[PDB]
């Protein structure tokens, strides 16, 4: 199954509510990315997170 | 033709002069009510209630059917006389509803006579009755005949 | 026949008195991709839809239900709605038709969906 | 206690909106005194919608029952009626004022004796009290017109359905588990054919169970 | 009124001392715990005594209690429109056990006692006309008994062979589900 | 003597067509169905449907508390590991023959899965096109999803 | 109290009268008749028309409600108190909430309690308008439920913008209100508040002093203090005999005390009294329910629920904080849990004291759960009172005692 939604990001930490407005996503979670495979996934949407390895900052 | 135009003009006739039996159950006669009331007027499509199942043509089970009431309802209904239509109006008639694991309750008016529409709710809003008495109507259109 | 359709039945679009009623006090206010027409009077104190084909309150789409049913002040010609991509048309009410729901394992379906929990050894 | 207007009220609320239209029933049970046939202890609430416990396994059945189950059996001025299990005899003094003559078998040699001391104290006397095993009848004053079981059965023994005339009336009380139905039989051409008449609960009365075993 | 009700249970013990059990005030309801025996006496004084005049009464209802020797509790609810007061009566009443009956007092006790010989299969003792009121004509059990089960054992059908609504055993087609939520953790009571 | 004499006179049936007559040429508050309908607030409590994500995923995660808070037991639901590790269902029911149209579903719903929509207008004529099944309950969902989710933005404030 | 036996002014006993009553004219009144309700069974004797013997059969609708409830949690059964008087749902819900507030020791917020008493009004209004326009119904009057039910309309659709259902609203919750009210909600209530007294005038113009209505309702039913003391009376069937007696006032709850209102009652206690007191009453709501719009425009924002360990968290909370969304999870599965005791908690509903009686044991569900509907025991008193009158003056009867079988059966 393909993802339905990839953000490529800078930080290996994500936070993740499902994009709505004021109380229409669903609760925020953080999620990790791993520096091994560079991506995580929402376990409420499913949206995949994809690290920028170049650009990459850590914190 | 003659025949189906025949059954159109009777369709017509039987959907126009619609008489409902004057029996309400519950908390689904409340909203039952209000559709004849002046916001919706039933009775201006020539849906009228009559107090006598002798004068109906339609039952609307508009309630809680318990186990020591189906004989009542079964029998007003073997006393309208053909054609005769039903109408189940809301979750207790239609399968029991919040009523539907308890010791005295039929669950379904399905299990009692025969019916013709199902109307969802709890209670169905006055305006979802009216439009399940339309569904009626087309359906008596779309399938009536001389027997029913 | 199309006068007396018109002059004999209440399921066709409009009776004759809905007509009248419309022309006198109606103010059209748009129209929806089946063709039904809306009206209102006093500004929309009082809105109605007369209906292309027949008057079914079922085909009264999402995009102008809100509007009809006074949740919304103004119509979607002046205040349209988002979409999303994934959404779909909409459907009126198919219950007396082949096109209705049904479940999985009902007899309508002509192939009813074979249920089990457990799976059988097969000799060999 | 004025258990003549309980006596009113039970016949007024519970035999005659329970489709008993036969006044010959409802005359009789205006008139025959429940409590005179219960155990002294239950004569207080001799007149209470319920069986009334008798002895173990035995009861008088409640007053839906037994008038629903007499109105059905349609007695006759000239029958004769064999009356299974009576107890302390109040459903044969009842069926004593329509029909013929009673024959009532009672099991319990104890019930028996206070059968015959009770029935005679109310001057009946168309009431002879056969003490026997249940399942076995009175085969000595066979055929009987009307046969009535006064607790439920799983089966009606055959050498019970033999003493009923052809054209004779069995009714009995049956029980499937939790659910119980009273039957309307009828003698036609020697085989009793069974019908549904309504739905009624009492215990199985001794002798009358079913052969069940094991199964697979 | 929780003095108030305190000094009149002291009232109720003295005067009624074989009648009354114990009572107890807690969230501000006073609950007379009373014997069988006495249970119709005490009422009596109750609806008379002019420092509790309780002459209208609530309703009356069963509880049951399968862990309990005595399973039933049968309670009483007056109220008293000229004191301006509620008390609670309640009496402890074995299965098959006899309940004297209330309608010698109150009429209106008539139903009451009805619905919980219907629903209890309690019985009571000089009531006039004692018959299932809410179930079934015929019904079989005692619903709100804690071992009945809540969708009963029979169910009815419309039957075109006998042309009745005739009764059969129950089929549910989804079984009732009963959750257990109940945590482990009972929490704390902080002084 | 004043009230025998009004009477007399018939002054209360007299009274009483007036006030007729007054009510006879007044307006009629009588909505022209199916062509006009009732007003429905944002917070109507309708069809039950459900939704998906801006993101076309469905919104459901199998947590199972709407099937816990249903006071009449309408929701059944089975679910697994989706073929990617999701959490998802595989069987989502709603028996609408026992539902009582109360929304504690879309209440304990913790990321606005189910809700129940603006339809009313659904009356079949067999019992079993009420027993709506996952597919049926996301059509509604992608049907009725521009309505629902401005219902959702109106309410928000009160929830 | 006994009438079978027929007693004449000369003192003649008939030949007929001597013998044993066996073939007595008994009729079915209901459960299919417009005067029944549906539900009821009333097994009436009749002697030239005259009622000897009214034995009403109830159960009709009895769904066992209490034993469903005995295996829900506390929020699972609130909605089974909207169907018991279902005619004003939220009044019922209200001692269900009162009950599990007092046992858990909780206060609720101050604008839930302005909105209880607002919606609690409105039920009553709701109630009083189906009571007398069809009690004129039972007497032949065919307009006056048009006029009453289309006022009701109205007031069901304040209802359904503050929950979304019109009729069942599940709306009050133990610890407050579900949600608040929009603010154009409470404009359009205080529109309706203005109109409404016309209504009433037009229905009193129509109807109190008519010949016919007078002629069906005076002198009709009539009850004294100690027939009241007999049935378990209470509301309007004690008012309208004089007795001062209301709930609200003797035994106060919610905020009543804050509000202007005053207790309509009669000094014959018969039909004609009863509904006098139910057209005053609904004045008096009216004039309550501005007032209770008037203090909550006054009041500052707060919550309509206590939170806490006995309600949800808000949306927005349980989507951003851990501690809420804890709380949701475990509050709509679990539920609060009820310390062991017994309450019996009455409020005035529409048709008199409503009450329920709570055991809790500690644990997240009802042991027993005994629900008290005035209407169980104004119907038990229909054989004396409806003894001596003729079978017309049954059905003005039936509407005086303000009966729902909703509540009677349970
Ligand atoms: C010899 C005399 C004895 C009586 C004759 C026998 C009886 C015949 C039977 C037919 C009875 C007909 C009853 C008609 C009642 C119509 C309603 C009525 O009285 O007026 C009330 C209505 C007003 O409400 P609305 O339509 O919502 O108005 C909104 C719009 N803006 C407007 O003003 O409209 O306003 C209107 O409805 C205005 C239009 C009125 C229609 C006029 C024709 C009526 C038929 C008269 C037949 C004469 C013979
Ligand atoms: C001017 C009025 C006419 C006066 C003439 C005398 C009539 C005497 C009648 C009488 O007293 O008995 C009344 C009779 C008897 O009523 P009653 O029960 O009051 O008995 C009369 C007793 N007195 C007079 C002493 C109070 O009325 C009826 O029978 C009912 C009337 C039926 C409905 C009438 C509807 C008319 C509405 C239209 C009026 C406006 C049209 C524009
Ligand atoms: C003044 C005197 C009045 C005399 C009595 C009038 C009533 C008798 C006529 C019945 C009314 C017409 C009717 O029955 O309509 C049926 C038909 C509708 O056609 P349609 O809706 O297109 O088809 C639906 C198929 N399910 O009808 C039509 O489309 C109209 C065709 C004309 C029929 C005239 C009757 C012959
Ligand atoms: C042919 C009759 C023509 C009548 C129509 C006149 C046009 C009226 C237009 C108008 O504004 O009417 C208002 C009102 C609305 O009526 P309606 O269409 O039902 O409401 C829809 C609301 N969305 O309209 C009405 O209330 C119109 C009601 C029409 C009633 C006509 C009655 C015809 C004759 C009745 C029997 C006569 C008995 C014989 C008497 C002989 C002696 C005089
Ligand atoms: C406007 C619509 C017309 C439709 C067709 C009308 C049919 C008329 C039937 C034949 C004429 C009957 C006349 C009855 C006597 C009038 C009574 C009256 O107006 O009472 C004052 C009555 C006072 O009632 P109150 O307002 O309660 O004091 O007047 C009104 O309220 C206005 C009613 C005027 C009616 C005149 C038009 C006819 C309809
Ligand atoms: S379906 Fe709901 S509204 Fe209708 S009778 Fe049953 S409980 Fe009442
Ligand atoms: S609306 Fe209420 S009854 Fe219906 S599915 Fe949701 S929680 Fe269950
Ligand atoms: S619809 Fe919502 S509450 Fe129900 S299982 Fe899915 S995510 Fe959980
Ligand atoms: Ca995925
Ligand atoms: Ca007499
Ligand atoms: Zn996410």
């Amino acid at each position: 199954i393909p993802a339905p939604e990839i953000q490529t990001v800078t930080s290996w930490k994500v936070a993740c509510d499902g994009d709505e407005a004021r109380g229409l996503g669903h609760p925020r979670v953080w999620l990790a990315i791993p520096r091994d495979t560079g991506w995580v996934e929402c376990g409420y949407c499913d949206k995949r997170f994809v690290i920028d390895r170049e650009h990459a900052h850590d914190d | 033709f003659l025949l189906t135009t025949t059954e159109d003009i009777i369709n017509w006739a039987r959907n126009g002069s619609l008489h409902w039996m004057t029996f309400g159950l519950a908390c689904c006669a409340v909203e039952m009510m209000q559709t004849s009331m002046p916001r919706y007027d039933l009775e201006r499509f020539g849906t009228a209630p009559r107090a006598s199942p002798r004068q109906s043509d339609l039952m609307i089970v508009a309630g809680t059917l318990t186990n020591k009431m189906a004989p009542a309802l079964r029998k007003v209904y073997d006393q309208m006389p053909e054609p005769r239509y039903v109408i189940s109006m809301g979750s207790c008639a239609n399968g029991g509803g919040y009523y539907h694991y308890s010791y005295s309750v039929v669950r379904g008016c399905d299990r009692i006579v025969p019916v013709d529409i199902y109307v969802p709710g709890c209670p169905p809003t006055a305006e979802a009755l009216l439009y399940g008495i339309l569904q009626l109507q087309r359906r008596i259109r779309r399938t009536g005949t001389l027997v029913r | 026949m199309s006068f007396l359709l018109r002059f004999l039945t209440w399921w066709n679009s409009q009776t004759l008195n809905t007509q009248v009623w419309t022309k006198l006090y109606g103010e059209k206010v748009g129209e929806d991709d089946q063709g039904n027409v809306y009206y209102q009077s006093g500004g929309g104190k009082r809105r109605w839809v007369i209906y292309n084909g027949e008057s079914e309150a079922s085909r009264i789409s999402p995009e102008w239900h809100g509007w009809l049913h006074h949740t919304y002040k103004e119509p979607p010609t002046a205040a349209p709605l988002a979409h999303k991509p994934w959404e779909k048309p909409h459907e009126p009410n198919l219950t007396g038709s082949s096109g209705a729901y049904h479940p999985a394992g009902s007899l309508y379906r002509a192939q009813p969906v074979e249920r089990r929990d457990y799976d059988a050894w097969q000799p060999e | 206690t004025d258990f003549a207007q309980r006596r009113t009220m039970m016949v007024d609320t519970q035999v005659r909106p329970n489709e008993v239209t036969s006044y010959p029933v409802i005359e009789a049970m205006l008139n025959v005194p429940r409590e005179q046939f219960v155990p002294e202890s239950r004569r207080d609430v001799a007149y209470v919608g319920n069986n009334i416990d008798l002895a173990p396994g035995r009861v008088l059945l409640e007053p839906r029952t037994l008038g629903k189950m007499m109105d059905i059996l349609n007695l006759q001025n000239g029958d004769l009626v064999l009356d299974v299990g009576c107890g302390y005899g109040y459903s044969a003094a009842v069926m004593a004022r329509i029909a013929e003559a009673v024959v009532a078998v009672e099991e319990d040699a104890a019930m028996a004796a206070e059968a015959e001391g009770r029935l005679a104290a109310q001057d009946v006397f168309n009431v002879a009290v056969v003490q026997g095993a249940l399942a076995e009848g009175c085969p000595g004053q066979a055929p009987y017109d009307a046969i009535l079981i006064e607790g439920a059965v799983e089966q009606v023994p055959e050498a019970l359905t033999e003493q009923l005339r052809e054209g004779g009336r069995i009714v009995a009380l049956f029980r499937e588990g939790n659910l119980g139905i009273v039957r309307l039989g009828h003698k036609l051409d020697g085989r009793v054919n069974w019908r549904f008449a309504f739905n009624a609960v009492a215990p199985l009365l001794p002798g009358f169970a079913r052969p069940r075993g094991f199964v697979l | 009124s929780d003095e108030a009700l305190l000094e009149l249970a002291e009232h109720i013990a003295l005067r009624r001392e074989n009648d009354v059990i114990s009572t107890q005030v807690a969230f501000g309801e006073l609950t007379v715990n009373a014997t069988l025996s006495g249970v119709i006496g005490l009422i009596e004084f109750l609806r008379n005594d002019p420092n509790c005049r309780f002459s209208t009464l609530i309703d009356i209802t069963a509880v049951d209690n399968p862990a309990r020797p005595a399973r039933f509790d049968v309670v009483y609810h007056l109220l008293s429109m000229y004191q301006n007061q509620r008390i609670r009566v309640k009496v402890q009443v074995r299965e098959d056990e006899l309940v004297p009956s209330l309608i010698g007092v109150f009429p209106g006790a008539n139903w009451y006692e009805r619905e919980v010989f219907d629903l209890f299969g309690i019985l009571f003792s000089g009531h006039s006309d004692l018959r299932r009121i809410l179930t079934d004509y015929g019904f079989r059990g005692h619903p709100l008994r804690k071992d009945f089960p809540t969708t009963g054992y029979v169910e009815v059908r419309w039957s075109d062979i006998e042309k009745r609504v005739v009764y059969e055993p129950v089929n549910l087609v989804q079984e009732y589900r009963q959750f257990d939520f109940l945590s482990p953790w009972e929490g704390a009571k902080y002084v | 003597f004043a009230r025998a004499t009004k009477y007399f006179l018939m002054w209360d049936f007299i009274k009483g067509f007036g006030l007729g007559m007054r009510y006879f040429v007044s307006p009629k508050p009588t909505l022209n169905y199916p062509h006009e309908k009732g007003p429905l607030s944002p917070r109507f409590r309708g069809e039950h449907a459900l939704r998906r994500y801006p993101n076309g995923e469905e919104r459901c995660i199998a947590c199972k508390l709407c099937e816990a808070v249903c006071p009449a037991q309408a929701i059944t639901i089975d679910a697994e590991p989706r073929e990617d590790g999701s959490r998802r269902t595989t069987r989502y029911d709603i028996d609408m023959t026992k539902c009582i149209y109360c929304g504690f579903c879309q209440e304990a719903c913790p990321v606005d899965a189910i809700v129940e929509g603006p339809n009313f207008e659904y009356a079949t004529e067999t019992r079993e096109e009420l027993f709506y099944d996952k597919q049926k309950l996301l059509a509604n969902g992608e049907r009725w999803e521009a309505e629902i989710a401005r219902n959702l933005q109106l309410d928000a404030p009160y929830r | 109290g006994d009438i079978r036996k027929n007693s004449y002014d000369d003192g003649s006993m008939d030949a007929l009268t001597g013998e044993q009553s066996i073939r007595n004219f008994n009729i079915n009144f209901g459960p299919q008749h417009p005067a029944a309700h549906g539900v009821l069974r009333m097994v009436l004797e009749l002697d030239g028309e005259i009622v000897e013997r009214a034995d009403p059969h109830i159960g009709l609708l009895h769904r066992g409600t209490e034993k469903l409830m005995e295996s829900r949690t506390y929020l699972q059964n609130l909605p089974y108190l909207d169907r018991l008087d279902y005619v004003a749902p939220m009044n019922q819900e209200h001692a269900w909430c009162l009950a599990i507030e007092r046992l858990t020791g909780t206060v609720i917020p101050r604008r839930a309690s302005l909105i209880r008493v607002l919606y609690s009004e409105i039920g009553r209004i709701l109630n009083h308008l189906m009571g007398v326009t069809t009690g004129a119904m039972d007497v032949g009057a065919l307009t006056p439920p048009l006029w009453g039910f289309e006022a009701r309309e109205e007031l069901m659709i304040f209802y359904e913008r503050a929950c979304g259902a019109r009729l069942h609203a599940a709306y009050f919750r133990p610890g407050g209100v579900h949600q608040d009210l929009p603010p154009d909600l409470l404009d359009d209530i205080e529109e309706w508040c203005e109109r409404f007294p016309k209504l009433v005038d037009d229905l009193d113009t129509l109807l109190t002093e008519n010949r016919i209505f007078k002629q069906r309702l005076v002198d009709i039913g009539i009850v004294t203090e100690a027939d009241a003391l007999d049935w378990g009376y209470t509301g309007v069937m004690v008012r309208g005999s004089g007795l001062a007696w209301d709930l609200r006032r003797s035994q106060p709850y919610e905020c009543y005390d804050e509000f202007d209102f005053q207790i309509p009652v009669g000094r014959n206690g018969d039909c004609y009294d009863r509904y006098l007191c139910r057209m005053a009453e609904m004045r008096e709501s009216c004039k309550i329910m501005q007032q209770a719009v008037q203090k909550l425009r006054a009041e500052p924002a707060g919550d309509v629920l206590a939170r806490g360990k006995l309600t949800p968290p808000r949306r927005a909370e349980m989507k951003r904080d851990m501690e809420s969304l804890i709380h949701h999870f475990k509050l709509y599965t679990e539920g609060f849990k009820v310390p062991a005791g017994e309450v019996y908690a009455a409020v005035e509903a529409p048709k008199g004291e409503f009450g329920v009686y709570l055991v809790a044991d500690g644990t997240n569900k009802p042991w027993r759960a005994k629900l008290r509907a005035p209407g169980f025991a104004h119907l038990q008193s229909i054989d004396w009172m409806s003894r001596g009158h003729m079978l017309a003056d049954v059905p003005a009867i039936i509407a005086t005692l303000d009966i729902v079988f909703g509540e009677v059966d349970r």
